[PDB]
């Protein structure tokens, strides 16, 4: 086998990431929104 | 003017053009009633010496006191210093005023105040 690494002889095969040479672009899952809120919870306010 | 994110909040005529040096735009925006807008402007102008502190500007909004030479006074006193009756500013009796209602409409020239 060649996948395993042996340190003594510096034996480590070099390979490329499978998803970098050939891109499988399926888009992304973004059905729901995604909101950033205000620290206090209520942003603006008034007086009453 | 300051606190940049003020233009997204609702505003207070007193939290923009009173407790702060304001734009007549935000003043215009908040007022629209251009007659009282001119009034508030007249205020600001006369209150140019009443910009600070806040209660000084509140009193200058009340208008019972004359500021400096008396451009802002809006009371009910219509008598001379010595009790002589005040002549109507617009009327020509007994003198035709070169300086009258037409020349100074922004001072809110009352009957004889
Ligand atoms: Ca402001
Ligand atoms: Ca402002
Ligand atoms: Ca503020
Ligand atoms: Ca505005
Ligand atoms: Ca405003
Ligand atoms: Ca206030």
């Amino acid at each position: 086998d060649r996948t395993r690494y042996f340190s003594m002889w510096n034996q480590a095969v070099d390979s490329y990431d499978p998803d970098v040479r050939i891109i499988e672009n399926h888009g992304t899952e973004d059905e729901l929104p995604n909101y950033c809120f205000p620290l206090g919870g209520i942003g603006i306010t008034d007086t009453f | 003017a300051n606190t940049f994110l003020e233009e997204v909040r609702k505003g207070n005529l007193e939290r923009e053009c009173v407790e702060e040096t304001c734009s007549y735009e935000e003043a215009f925006e908040a007022l629209e009633s251009s007659t009282a807008t001119d009034v508030f402007w007249a205020k600001y102008t006369a209150c140019e010496t009443a910009r600070t502190p806040r209660d000084k500007l509140a009193a200058c909004l009340e208008g019972n006191c004359a500021e400096g030479l008396g451009t802002n006074y809006r009371g009910h006193v219509n008598i001379t210093r010595s009790g002589i009756e005040c002549q109507l500013w617009r009327s020509r009796y007994p003198h035709k005023p070169e300086i009258n209602s037409t020349t100074h409409p922004g001072a809110d020239l009352q009957e004889n105040f």
